[PDB]
């Protein structure tokens, strides 16, 4: 958060445990976006349960729709209510056979 | 000196009127050389037909 | 050119807001992974979920 | 030859690294907003060539998963495994081994490595040099009346660079009631 | 089936892909035989569907362009470097909204205590949760109908040619 | 008059080098600006200016003027 | 200070000088048509003769310019220019290189004040283009 | 033409040949491609005179070559022939107005032969809409004018070369055979005297192995290649024998993977080289091979033969040995030498016809592939040709060539000269050529064979120096693609008038004289020692007994743009290059004025460019008006010509044609009836004649700057009209269709005052930045609103209309009138694209006067930006009170070595004042009396040809005999200098100053389009830095070098704020703006987004990056 605190910048060799510790969920379908609604498809490369919501303070189905519900996992869809910029920070992973 | 003109069927400088050999922009340059003398403090109007 | 990612934003902040109540429900995995989940008080608790560690039921 | 080998064997003996990290079992996936899928004006869509590579990897992996538990001869299973390895290799570094993968227009797809290398990568184009705000450009003429510590700016450029300061100042002198009216007055180019 | 399911970045169901293929084949045959580009009405009457459906089917089948196609003659720029982030926080708009928020409270300040309180609770300016009339009346103990009337007088006061000027610009 | 004044040599006579003078003047200017911004409040924090100023003068110019006049001190923390 | 085509003064003694050496040049050419010498000897002798002619004409020009000439004032005060350019403008342009870097024995005996013929201008275009290309590539080599 | 404006000429050499048609280079090629009646007329006259023999049009050649198409069984075939064209469906004006492609339908009659029962189904086939070329050598593609530029390529054939081996100081020789559409084979005698026969650049094999494979025994090789040692050494060091063994070894070498059979290798080689389908050196290749090796095989068919390979090996080994001559097969003698790959005996020209033919061939290849694939599946005898031929690939190939190709370029329409010079351009880089960064320094040089084929002055100045050039004035392209040039035949030392067109090789054979050489007037040489060109381009003195050719005229080597610079021989080559390159950027002014002093080329260039309306048949002007001219032809018909008035060219200038003829005048064929954008009476006119004095003036013209007068702003001397077009379209969306309406949701009616009933701005209404040109509204749908805005709406009771405004507004910093509006409706039969429901275009015009910051120039490469505009009363004025119009700096003349401009000034003053030299019995006056330049009325134009202009002696003599002014005084002294006064002080200047008239151009580098500034604007998507360009607001770049400069200064805080809170710190930009607006301290910078993007990109490569704190614990980067 503060550049003054940065003391060192280390590099390494990521192992499987680290790779699946970064990730917030597995990507198990090759879909990106619906051809009619133009909304992310479940478990796709653009899924919201993994990579975060696409609308500020909102979930997929839409039961929770305001800031008052902040940091709550909607049970209907699993998306958490938070900002849409977290899509620039969340990774996924693919489990090779 | 002449400070403005208006022609019957013209809207702007970049057009031509029927039946004349010159554009409006090439007629403004011709009337810019008119040597007129006026005695009225307020603007005055002249007609060419 | 003009373009827009299908993303919506709101002029709104985190400061000066009071958060709604929530309840923490605990889930356990076969291999021993335990985790907590926050849900709204006015919510139903499903019986099954996915793990936060190894991605298993 | 032994010295060259020991340069590498000793690295894993001392550090915390392990050789097992050279073979992957899971592949990370970059966040969606660094490979955006934008809708242009008129409904046209634009991608970033990483979606295609991820889709190839996932398709090959799913087909292999189905084949393994279906029960198949070793030939097609081995061919699928080779395709999966080639797909991952094309994802990480494209064109290093074999021929590059190409898309519409017969041009190679851009991979993860290609975004860091070269004169057009992150290092040399975005991190060492940038585009900046509060900046102008124009043609220079000669002014011999100026002093050695002076320059002459056109008033359009000066008003564009100094917009926030001007807005604050003319709200301060009561020429404007608020920022909105001050911004409107600045944009429309009044006299004050 | 596999080519129907794994051939487009934006997937389309099987039946829609079949319809697209049928329309493309019919259009190609008509163009070859007739010698001109068929109009939407000709295809619509040939395919037995409305022209709107024909244009929709034509639209669904397009392939997305790539953001990495070079447009710089020297080979430095890309198509994706000239796309504006439309949903980007413009600092001018953010500062304008902040100024509006700060100015709104002052106009409520000149109002009486009860008026400002009930307006704030009803519209949830302080907390963001618009409470019900009974909730507002619980604090002051007045009746529901009283909360109904007290709010109306405040709106009449603000919607007057005496306090509107401070707030007219922001709308 | 303007960016030219006060002369750089006179300023440097009061400090060690240019690099320290930059920080010294900038810190004093920030103090003056902070004092001006929160003047509406009744507050006892920050002080100055210590010289006669104009209607709207940049705080950096005032800071340099005070530094030249010799109304400030610098310590090492 | 002003520039006029009467200020660009060619030496009056240039003509005779050139004519003199011209005769000498002719002699060498004759010796080649008689078979007493080889090609290299002829080329080297012509190059030496015309280098001497160029230097002598340059000296004459330098001695001819008055002190109050506008162009000599520009050169002398250090405002702009040097002596090679002012030798090319009023004097002899000298010997020029080929498409392959090698001197052409036949020189350019006309300055820009008198005007070049067609062949002389074509011969000078070679060096002109070579210099332009050299600059074009230097621009990037220096940056690297 | 006889009806040309008067222009007195100082020329003293009479030319025997006129300049050819300047546009033939493209019209002839396209006529050959189509097979028009013009090409038939040309070839008909070609018989019995000259060589324009090719009797087959391009399309006919392709159709003949491709047919017949036969099945493997051979029981059935299909053939094409007899192509035809139909009249175009639309005219040029309609195509340019409605955005159509100008073209014509193409029909081909195909027969359908069956070996059983003798069937024939002769029927017509529609092969598509083939684009056509207009009368001006330009294509109209998608409504825009485009030009196809010829390409310089290395001609196919056999080329030998030799180099030095660095290690051993031993010569190494090589010999390549490069065809068109085929594979390469190259022999080479390496340092060890071993001969490799490298095939398709596949490693290296002994040539003896190839000879054995072709069926040669050891004895034949020994007896033939006996005298030489390389062949014997290679043969002994082989350790192999047998044709089959060698063939199998060759297969194993070239294509490993299987143990091959001797039959596979034979068919492999036959398909690789001997198969015409996969290997075909064209007519030029066969012709070159026959010339080089002495073989006389027919040119009809091109395919490699064993005789050619053996001859190549013999030639290479003889060259290596040291033998300089040989007796080639079926010939008398041949010279053994290496080749130069830049000689125009080895570089040929692919013009428009050949390029389009190549594209058509590529299309027809896939067409026939599909046809033959489809032929088998369908049942025999139940088919007709219409079910086999699929024309999609052909049209796809044509449309792919004419769009997104390097050789089909947007036409450059600044002025007639620029458009004409865009044609006649030879480009050495493109598809199939050599790329920009790869060219050495030998392909960017002036070869001595360029004389009369390519201009050595006119080339770009950027990194394209040498890779683009212009055809010479008399250049003519041979049938094979080599450029020719005319020479006058001289016999017995007498210069006869017979003219022969000669190419590079024949030119090298002969010895050529010089254009401007003394003639006795008996057509004989007088000096008895003439400077001539010899084999290697070496200039040498020769007696008038050996010369056997002469130049037709001087200025035969210079292009068309470079032939319009007066006093060219007095300028340096570099300055002339810049002047020629800068004459193509001049803008047309509202009032044109032909140069006072120029060359004789203005009229020819203006008329041949095609921008000057010309009568078709002689007649009398019946009616005349600024919009049209109706002429009653003598044959009995009436013809009306329409004039373009205030159109728009590609670059945004104004195209406007004036009238020249009168209501009663008689017109002959070819006469000029209407001028063009920048022509004056039918001759080029790009600038104005301005009175100029050379002197430094108060430092306002310091270092190339320019001082102008106010008279040039009062009288619109340098004013120009510029036009711009704005587009906007209404289309469909998810929430219904967008609408173009006047009912903008929330705006005052004052804004919606000039809008029409349809929501489109009204013609004749002036606009300024911010005004709306087209009112558009797009539905947005229901959305959530913030509590404050909801409360504001409740207070004011307004209702969200559910639609937002997306109107079209003029950009920032723009002004002007409204010229026209054009609207297309999809429901009105208009051919709008898919998904677009309505479209509209608005044209905005404005007249610009000259202002400081604008760039002016002359014809001698002397440019400069106006930096001052003084009043009229304080410019220096001559003795009679005439102010000077422009002041230039003398210091720029001597150092840059262009004394031509001073001579132009002196002659311009002489022409302006006029002279009278009739009674003088002086040596210089005798020459003038022989060319009719005795008396010249004041103001008359004069001409000085390029290399045959006016000598300084004549000017010096004429300066004493001008016409005295009204006071009977000559203001300019015989030295060319005049006595000026001081405008401000009033005291006369101490010494006289040069004065005269210069022809000044106005360049298209106006400062209005150069200025931009930003404080905040759009940002990019992936990395959040400011966007780049000028169409947007755009931010200026801060590259590596500026960072280094700031680091060298020691400025750390300034660098930190430039790199963080101005580009990348997303949350810091808004905070900085708020702090500035509220008047408080700027906050501390954060961490740029680019670093985070970099970390994510590395982590995606399975690299475990992590930033640590003072202790070893990760920070997590939020
Ligand atoms: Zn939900």
């Amino acid at each position: 958060d503060d550049v003054n605190f940065f003391d060192e910048l280390r590099i390494g060799l990521a192992t499987a445990d680290d790779i699946r510790q970064w990730s917030h969920g597995e990507v198990k379908k090759p879909e990106t976006i619906n051809y009619r609604t133009l909304k992310p498809e479940k478990d796709g490369l653009f899924c919201e349960k993994i990579f975060g919501p696409t609308r500020d303070w909102e979930c997929y189905c839409g039961k929770y729709k305001r800031v008052r519900f902040k940091g709550i996992i909607c049970e209907r869809c699993g998306v958490e209510v938070t900002r849409a910029k977290v899509r620039r920070e969340r990774m996924g992973h693919i489990e090779l056979a | 000196a002449v400070t403005s003109i208006r022609i019957d069927g013209v809207l702007h400088e970049f057009t031509t009127v029927p039946g004349v050999k010159e554009d409006v922009t090439d007629l403004i340059l011709n009337i810019k050389q008119l040597v007129v003398s006026s005695e009225h403090d307020e603007p005055v109007v002249m007609y060419l037909r | 050119l003009r373009g827009t990612r299908l993303v919506v934003t709101s002029y709104e902040t985190d400061r000066g807001i009071d958060l709604a109540p929530r309840q923490a429900v605990e889930y356990a995995c076969e291999k021993g992974h335990r985790f907590e989940m926050p849900f709204s008080v006015e919510a139903e608790i499903p019986p099954e979920w996915e793990c936060k560690v190894c991605g298993i039921q | 030859r032994a010295l060259k080998r020991l340069k590498v064997v000793s690295a894993f003996l001392q550090t915390a690294n392990s050789p097992k990290g050279m073979v992957l079992d899971c592949v990370p996936v970059i966040p969606p907003d660094l490979r955006p899928m934008v809708q242009l004006d008129g409904g046209r869509f634009a991608t970033s060539d990483l979606n295609d590579l991820y889709r190839r990897v996932i398709n090959r992996n799913n087909r292999l998963k189905r084949l393994l538990d279906l029960g198949a001869p070793e030939i097609i299973v081995n061919n699928e495994k080779r395709m999966l390895q080639e797909a991952v290799d094309a994802l990480f570094d494209n064109g290093r081994r074999g021929r590059p993968v190409t898309g519409p227009g017969n041009r190679p797809l851009k991979s993860l490595s290609d975004m860091l290398k070269g004169k057009q990568g992150r290092f040399r184009q975005n991190l060492l040099g940038k585009r900046v705000d509060y900046s102008a450009r124009s043609v220079i003429v000669v002014g011999p009346q100026l002093k050695l510590h002076q320059c002459g700016l056109p008033k359009a450029m000066a008003l564009e660079l100094f917009k926030p300061f001007v807005m604050k100042r003319l709200v301060d002198l009561n020429h404007a009631q608020n920022i909105k009216s001050a911004k409107r007055m600045v944009e429309r180019g009044r006299t004050v | 089936r596999a080519m129907a399911d794994q051939a487009r970045t934006i997937r389309i169901p099987v039946h829609m892909v079949e319809v697209i293929n049928k329309l493309a084949r019919v259009q190609r045959q008509m163009l070859q035989d007739l010698g001109r580009e068929p109009t939407p009405e000709e295809l619509a009457k040939e395919l037995d569907m409305t022209p709107e459906k024909v244009i929709e089917v034509q639209k669904y089948g397009r392939e997305p362009i790539s953001l990495h196609t070079p447009l710089g003659e020297d080979g430095d720029s890309e198509f994706g470097d000239l796309i504006e982030d439309s949903e980007a926080v413009v600092p001018a708009d953010a500062v304008s909204f902040t100024l509006l928020q700060e100015q709104l409270h002052s106009v409520l300040d000149t109002l009486s205590e009860r008026e400002a309180g009930v307006v704030s609770m009803r519209f949830g300016l302080t907390d963001g949760q618009p409470k019900t009339l009974d909730e507002i009346g619980k604090v002051y103990g007045v009746t529901r109908e009283r909360i109904r009337q007290i709010e109306s007088k405040t709106m009449s006061k603000l919607r007057h040619p005496s306090r509107s000027q401070v707030l007219r610009d922001y709308l | 008059e303007g960016i030219i004044n006060p002369p750089i040599d006179e300023l440097l006579e009061a400090t060690d080098s240019k690099y320290s003078l930059v920080i010294y003047a900038a810190k004093r200017a920030r103090q003056i600006n902070a004092y001006y911004s929160q003047l509406g409040e009744g507050l006892l924090e920050y002080v100055g200016p210590l010289v006669d100023t104009h209607v709207h003068e940049k705080p950096l110019s005032i800071a340099l003027r005070e530094i030249n006049a010799g109304l400030l001190t610098s310590e090492a923390i | 200070v002003t520039v006029a085509i009467s200020d660009v003064v060619v030496p009056e003694a240039k003509k005779a000088i050139v004519k003199g050496y011209e005769e000498q040049d002719e002699k060498v050419q004759k010796q080649y048509e008689r078979g007493l010498i080889t090609k290299e000897e002829r080329t080297q002798e012509l190059i030496a003769i015309w280098t001497k002619a160029t230097n002598e004409v340059a000296e004459a020009m330098n001695a001819n310019f008055p002190k109050t000439n506008p162009i000599f004032m520009m050169v002398d005060s250090g405002a702009r220019g040097n002596m090679m350019q002012m030798r090319q403008i009023a004097g002899m342009r000298g010997l020029v290189s080929n498409a392959k870097n090698e001197t052409i024995p036949r020189p350019i005996k006309a300055s820009f004040r008198e005007g070049l013929t067609v062949l002389e201008y074509f011969i000078s275009t070679h060096g002109a283009r070579k210099g332009l290309a050299d600059t074009a590539l230097r621009t990037a080599d220096s940056g690297y | 033409a006889s009806t040309a404006p008067l222009r007195i000429s100082f020329a003293k050499i009479k030319e025997p040949l006129e300049v050819p048609n300047l546009l033939a280079l493209q019209t002839e090629s396209f006529d050959w491609l189509l097979g028009n009646a013009a090409w038939k007329a040309r070839v008909e006259a070609a018989l019995e005179s000259g060589q324009d023999v090719p009797t087959k049009s391009g399309l006919e050649e392709i159709f003949e070559e491709i047919s017949p198409i036969e099945d493997f069984s051979g029981s059935m075939s299909l053939t094409f022939r007899d192509h035809r064209f139909e009249p175009p469906k639309n005219s040029i004006d309609e195509c340019k107005d409605r955005d159509f492609t100008y073209g014509a339908p193409l029909f081909v009659t195909a027969e359908f032969t069956n070996n059983e029962t003798g069937e024939i189904k002769s029927q017509t086939v529609f092969m598509g809409d083939f684009p056509l070329m207009t009368n001006k050598g330009t294509f109209v593609i998608n409504g825009t004018e485009r030009v196809v530029v010829s390409q310089l390529v290395r001609s196919p054939g056999v080329y030998f070369d030799s180099s030095i081996d660095k290690t051993s100081d031993k010569d190494i020789f090589s010999a390549k055979i490069i065809p068109s559409r085929g594979a390469w084979l190259e022999m080479e005698i390496d340092k060890r005297d071993l001969v490799g026969v490298r095939i398709d650049r596949k490693r290296k094999q002994s040539v003896t192995v190839l000879l054995k494979a072709l069926g040669w025994t050891t004895e034949q090789i020994l007896q033939e290649f006996g005298e030489y040692e390389s062949m014997r050494a290679t043969l002994e060091k082989d350790h192999t024998q047998g044709q089959d063994d060698a063939l199998l070894d060759i297969y194993r070498k070239l294509r490993p993977g299987e143990p091959p059979t001797r039959e596979a290798a034979q068919t492999l080689l036959e398909n690789l080289y001997f198969n015409p389908k996969r290997y075909d050196l064209a007519k030029v290749g066969r012709y070159k091979v026959n010339k080089k090796l002495g073989a006389d095989e027919p040119l009809d068919a091109g395919v490699l033969t064993t005789d050619d390979v053996i001859a190549t090996i013999k030639y290479l080994v003889k060259l290596h040995a040291g033998e300089t001559e040989t007796i080639g097969e079926n010939g008398n003698e041949i010279v053994v030498e290496t080749d130069d790959i830049d000689h125009f005996g080895n570089r040929r020209l692919r013009n428009v016809g050949e390029l389009i033919q190549n594209q058509v061939r590529t299309g027809l290849a896939r067409m026939e592939r599909v046809v033959r694939e489809r032929m088998t599946t369908q049942d025999v005898e139940a088919i007709t040709p219409q079910t086999l031929i699929n024309i999609r690939p052909v049209v796809a190939s044509i449309k792919e060539f004419f769009g997104t190709s390097q050789l089909s370029q947007f036409m450059d329409q600044n002025n007639p000269l620029s458009g004409l010079t865009h044609k006649r351009r030879l480009s050495a880089l493109g598809p199939g050529g050599l790329s920009r960064e790869r060219a050495g320094f030998e392909v960017r040089d002036v070869h001595p064979s360029h004389y009369g084929r390519m201009c050595p002055i006119e080339t770009p100045e950027g990194p394209n120096i040498g890779l683009i050039g212009s055809l010479a004035s008399y250049g003519r392209v041979n049938a094979f693609g080599f450029i020719e040039t005319p020479y006058r035949k001289v016999v017995d030392g007498q210069v006869t008038d017979e003219v022969d067109y000669v190419t590079a090789d024949e030119e090298d054979r002969f010895v050529i004289a010089q254009a401007n050489a003394a003639l006795d007037e008996e057509l004989r040489f007088s000096e008895n020692r003439v400077l001539v060109r010899k084999r290697g381009g070496e200039v040498d003195y020769v007696e008038p007994s050996d010369v056997d050719y002469m130049d037709v005229s001087p200025r035969q080597m210079v292009s068309v743009a470079t032939a319009m610079i007066p006093f060219l021989e007095h300028d340096d080559a570099n300055r002339a290059l810049m002047g020629a390159n800068m004459m193509r950027q001049a803008v047309p002014l509202i009032k044109s004025e032909a140069p006072l002093v120029g060359t004789g080329m203005e009229y020819r260039c203006a008329t041949d460019a095609g921008d000057v309306l010309k009568a078709e048949k002689d007649g009398v002007v019946q009616e005349l008006s600024a919009d049209y001219i109706t002429v009653a032809n003598d044959d009995g018909t009436y013809i009306t010509y329409r004039l373009h008035k205030f159109s728009r060219s590609n670059q945004g200038t104004s195209v406007n044609q004036k009238v020249v003829v009168d209501e009663g005048d008689r017109v002959i064929e070819g006469q000029v009836l209407a001028d063009g954008p920048a022509t004056e009476d039918g001759e080029m006119a790009l600038g104005k004649n301005l009175l100029v004095a050379f002197m430094p003036w108060e430092g306002h013209n310091y270092e190339d700057a320019i001082i102008l007068s106010q008279r040039l702003v009062q009288d619109d001397v340098l004013s120009s009209i510029h036009i711009e077009e704005h587009e906007v379209d209404a289309r469909d969306t998810k929430l219904g269709p967008e609408e173009i309406t006047r009912d903008i949701p929330n705006v005052s009616e004052e804004v919606l005052a000039d809008l029409d009933e349809r929501g489109i701005i009204r013609i004749g209404a002036e606009v300024v930045a911010g005004d709306i040109l087209v009112g558009k509204v797009t539905p947005k749908g229901e959305t959530e609103l913030t509590p404050e805005e909801r409360l504001l709406r409740a207070i004011f009771g307004e209702k969200a209309r559910e639609v937002r405004d997306t109107s079209l507004k003029v950009p920032h910093g723009e002004i002007g009138k409204i010229i026209g509006v054009r609207v297309f409706d999809r429901e009105e039969g208009d051919e709008l694209p898919p998904g677009v429901n309505q479209l509209v275009r608005v044209y905005v015009a404005q007249k610009r006067k000259i202002t400081d910051g604008d760039k002016l120039a002359g014809r001698h490469g002397n440019k400069g930006v106006i930096s001052k505009i003084l009043p009229i009363e304080d410019m220096p004025f001559l003795e009679d009170g005439t102010p000077v119009d422009i002041i230039l700096n003398p210091l720029g003349v001597p150092s840059r070595m262009n004394p031509g401009q001073v001579l132009e000034i002196h002659l311009g003053w002489l022409a302006s004042r006029g002279w009278d030299v009739s009674g003088l019995a002086d040596e210089w006056a005798q020459r003038l009396q022989a060319i009719g330049a005795d008396k010249v009325a004041p103001g008359t134009n004069v001409a000085t040809p390029v290399f045959d202009g006016a000598r300084e002696d004549e000017l010096a003599g004429l300066l004493n005999h001008t016409i005295p002014n009204r006071d009977g005084e000559r203001m300019v002294l015989p030295t060319g200098k005049a006595r000026l006064f001081d405008g401000r002080s009033g005291e006369p200047f101490p010494d006289p100053i040069s004065v005269g008239y210069m022809y000044i151009l106005k360049l298209h580098h106006l400062v209005d389009d150069k200025l931009h500034a930003r404080s905040t604007g759009p940002y990019s998507m992936i990395t959040q830095q400011p966007l780049g360009g000028k169409a947007q607001f755009g931010g200026q770049r801060f590259g590596e070098m500026e960072v280094w400069a700031l680091e060298a200064y020691g400025a750390a805080y300034a660098l930190q704020e430039l790199l963080t809170i101005k580009s990348d710190d997303v949350t810091g930009r808004v905070k900085v703006y708020e702090a500035i607006v509220k008047g408080e301290n700027i906050p501390e910078p954060g961490i740029p987004e680019s670093f985070k993007v970099l970390i994510k990109e590395m982590q995606s490569l399975c690299l475990n990056v992590e930033v640590l704190s003072s202790d070893g614990m990760s920070i997590e980067m939020r």
